[PDB]
């Protein structure tokens, strides 16, 4: 969205062909405008006919009609049950708070209802005390209890939120924003049955997720935010099994980039299941497209069974008859080089990479598919189910393929998840506050006026919270460097404040700036 | 085939003068601005396509009634003076082929 | 003891005593034996711990207390004084681990915030 949205054209010209003499602003809005000795003086209302106010307040519901409660609407503290609210308390550590909230808003749409009064008098923040919002910890939170019909958010309280959702219209949310709300409601009621298995870096990405579901519009892959709060979990079979009925396809393991964070043991099977659905897709039986899944799982005997009982297609005379040599041999490994060489200028590039593979040669298969196909996804699964979890031929692929875009677009996301995969954790954690071009002489790479800046460079709250976690469970890389660290702490603390305080999350930010602890 | 252990810059480089290196099976090779090829082995392409674009010569009974195409294939028999020579010529000079390759 | 751009106050006193921080940073113990915070909120940090030098606390034993009490007028209004540097004293505060500045800043923000609400906002503003 734009920083800045008009919400009036003040248009004097419709009335006199003078220009404007000169403009002022006034108590509560008054603008004043001068031309001649003549004056036009508009009130703080709203005209809806207007283009501008009747895009700017969009789908809204306002209490007034004014310019600045209009201008209190777009900006300032969120009410306490919007949808970008809820989703920033679940990623801070306050699950129970937004359950408690989500609580307090069926109480107070039940009371309107059942007095008959107007939705507009629903109290902005819920009859909330604000010093909870400012508890450090999720389970130090004071959960109380409410009379018996309703006395903690559950099931039943989740679905008569969910059918009032849809018989009243939340004042201040645009449509878009109260759908969202409804499915921040579904997932705080999948997060409170997966509460008690996994740790807290599951339920962000199980948010993540399920988040993502319902912007498959505009988003084509969960964002790499949620890719590193799975990567960071200690429960990431919970998060697979979960997400496991919507990977059916490859493009759709390739969706949820699976291939990053489950884990290795888990990968295999993923594979194999892939490679079962990829074989007998919808069109026909066809060893072509599940040929890299087999080989990457050296099983290039399953594959020769597969292109053997593939007896329609016209390339299974030369495929059954080449693959089952063994490429242990010296002329055989060149004879499959040279196959997949001409596979890449016959602009088969799927099919160069499979033969790449067979011959062992895994850092040109992985070039080939991350360079070639387009699959960083892929290429990363190839490397990990082949040789192993983190590295050799990963680490190097990764430094020359992810890590210089990465650095050009100052992307703090992926430069951890590198630096993790390199299994350099002292710096993979302080890649999350300082940008990639000042980590690990990364500046040799690109010059620093290369890379992204200016107002394109805006920053992302989880990025801290994820920091805080693994600077807590990682505490043997800082204790040697406490004064250096914290001059950037410090610096991030108030730099992530200041976007939670200008995205309308003021009480999160001081909750962030309370409750941070300094690692004396 | 290979890897490009080394690509030249930009510059004037001879004919003889090395301009790429790749390394296939840890063997390298060196690549100048030609290369041979056996002129009794087709050249490979990745695909044939179907010849859909005409060839405009400048002739109108062969561009209206005979049309060719760009990819076609043909054949101009005649006695010892009625045209072959003057109509390859002249489609040399006004056919839309971004290059010509006269064979006497 | 004094923040480096610029930065510089009395380097001891029974007021620098007040900062849990200082009481074992600031040479305690010295028989036995700042640099983040920015110049102008640590001035202003020093300030509000020279008004309360002649003052008591409960600090972290007050239980019940440290919370769900009205803060103190002069605090409120010395404090409210500039939104967007009232987190940055907060942090402050928080830096030097001294509890009741902290308690204060976090109540006149919560209550700043609570009263940009819209229907706070009509409700003290125009009526
Ligand atoms: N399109 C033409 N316009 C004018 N004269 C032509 C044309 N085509 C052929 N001629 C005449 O015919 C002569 C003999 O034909 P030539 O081009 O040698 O073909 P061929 O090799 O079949 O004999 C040419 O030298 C020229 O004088
Ligand atoms: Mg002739």
């Amino acid at each position: 969205t734009p920083s800045y949205l008009p919400i009036e054209k003040i248009d004097i010209t419709a009335h006199t062909a003078h220009n404007i003499g000169d403009s002022v602003w006034m108590k509560n809005g008054t603008f004043v405008v001068a031309s001649g000795n003549q004056f036009y003086i508009k009130d703080k209302s709203l005209d809806l006919t207007d283009p501008f106010t009747y895009q700017s307040i969009g789908s809204r519901k306002i209490l007034s009609n004014d310019i600045l409660h209009l201008s209190s609407v777009l900006n300032g503290p969120l009410p306490v049950y919007h949808p970008q609210f809820l989703i920033q308390a679940i990623y801070a550590n306050k699950l129970q708070l937004v359950k408690e909230l989500l609580l307090r808003l069926f109480l107070a749409l039940r009371k309107l209802d059942f007095e008959s009064q107007d939705v507009s008098n629903l109290d902005s923040n819920l009859g909330m005390d604000p010093l909870k919002y400012f508890i450090a910890k999720d389970r130090d939170y004071p959960v109380e209890s409410f009379p018996d019909p309703y006395p903690c958010f559950n099931k039943t309280v989740s679905l008569a939120l969910t059918e009032q959702l849809t018989k009243t219209t939340l004042p201040y949310l645009t449509r878009h924003q109260q759908i969202t709300l409804i499915t921040v409601i579904e997932a705080v009621d999948e997060v409170t049955k997966n509460e008690n298995i996994v740790d807290y870096n599951g339920v962000r990405f199980l948010l993540g997720v399920k988040l993502f579901l319902s912007h498959k519009n505009i988003q084509k892959s969960i964002l790499m935010r949620d890719v590193s709060w799975a990567l960071h979990s200690d429960n990431k079979e919970i998060l697979l099994s979960s997400i496991d009925r919507h990977i059916t396809s490859w493009n759709r393991a390739r969706e949820y980039r699976i291939a990053y964070w489950i884990k290795e043991q888990d990968l295999v099977k993923k594979f194999e299941d892939i490679a079962k659905y990829e074989f007998s897709k919808d069109d026909k039986r066809d060893p072509s497209r599940c040929a890299i899944f087999y080989l990457a799982l050296k099983k290039k005997q399953i594959l020769l069974s597969l292109w053997k009982m593939a007896i329609g297609h016209p390339e299974q005379q030369k495929m059954v008859r080449f693959i089952s040599n063994d490429f242990t041999v010296p002329r055989w490994r060149t004879a499959a080089l040279k196959n997949a060489f001409v596979l890449l200028s016959k602009h088969r590039y799927m099919d160069a990479a499979v033969f790449f593979l067979l011959t062992d040669s895994l850092k040109d298969c992985v070039n080939v598919l991350c360079k070639q196909v387009h699959d960083m996804d892929l290429a990363i699964g190839v490397c990990r189910v082949y040789e192993g979890d983190n590295g050799p031929v990963l680490g190097e692929l990764l430094t020359a393929q992810m890590l210089p875009e990465t650095i050009k677009e100052n992307d703090r996301w992926k430069a951890s998840f590198i630096y993790w995969k390199l299994r350099k954790q002292e710096v993979a954690i302080k890649a999350l506050l300082t940008a990639p071009i000042d980590l690990e002489n990364n500046s040799s790479i690109v010059d620093k006026e290369v890379c992204v800046n200016r107002s394109f460079l805006v920053e992302d709250p989880a990025l801290l919270y994820l920091y805080n976690h693994l600077r807590n469970r990682n505490l043997k890389y800082f204790i040697g460097s406490l004064n250096v660290e914290a001059k950037i702490e410090c610096t991030l603390i108030l730099r992530v404040t200041d976007i939670l305080c200008r995205m309308g999350c003021n009480y999160l930010a001081v909750s962030l700036v309370k409750n941070w602890k300094f690692i004396e | 085939r290979g890897t490009i252990t080394w690509i030249a810059p930009a510059g004037e480089y001879t004919l003889d003068e090395k301009i790429l290196e790749v390394e296939f099976d840890g063997k390298k090779s060196d690549f100048t601005l030609y290369h041979t090829w056996p002129v009794r082995v087709p050249r490979p392409v990745t695909e044939k396509l179907s010849a859909d674009y005409p060839l405009l010569t400048g002739q109108r009974v062969l561009d209206a009634l005979f049309p060719c195409v760009q990819g076609g294939t043909t054949c101009i028999p005649g006695a010892f003076g009625c045209g072959k020579t003057v109509i390859s010529q002249s489609l040399s000079k006004y056919s839309n082929s971004d290059a010509i390759i006269y064979v006497g | 003891l004094v923040s480096g751009e610029g930065e510089r106050f009395t380097v001891d006193k029974k007021i620098a005593e007040r900062s849990l921080l200082l009481k074992n940073y600031l040479n305690d113990m010295h028989d036995s034996n700042v640099p983040n915070v920015r110049s102008s909120v640590l001035q202003k940090v020093i300030e509000w711990a020279e008004h309360h030098r002649d003052s008591n606390f409960p600090d972290e034993d007050d239980d019940d207390s440290r919370k769900s009490a009205p803060v103190d007028s002069w605090d409120r209004e010395f404090l409210k004084v500039d939104q967007e540097m009232l987190y940055e004293i907060i942090l402050a505060a928080n830096y030097l681990n001294i509890k009741p500045l902290l308690d204060a800043g976090c109540k006149v923000v919560a209550e700043m915030i609570r009263g940009r609400s819209p229907e706070e906002i009509r409700r003290t503003f125009n009526i």
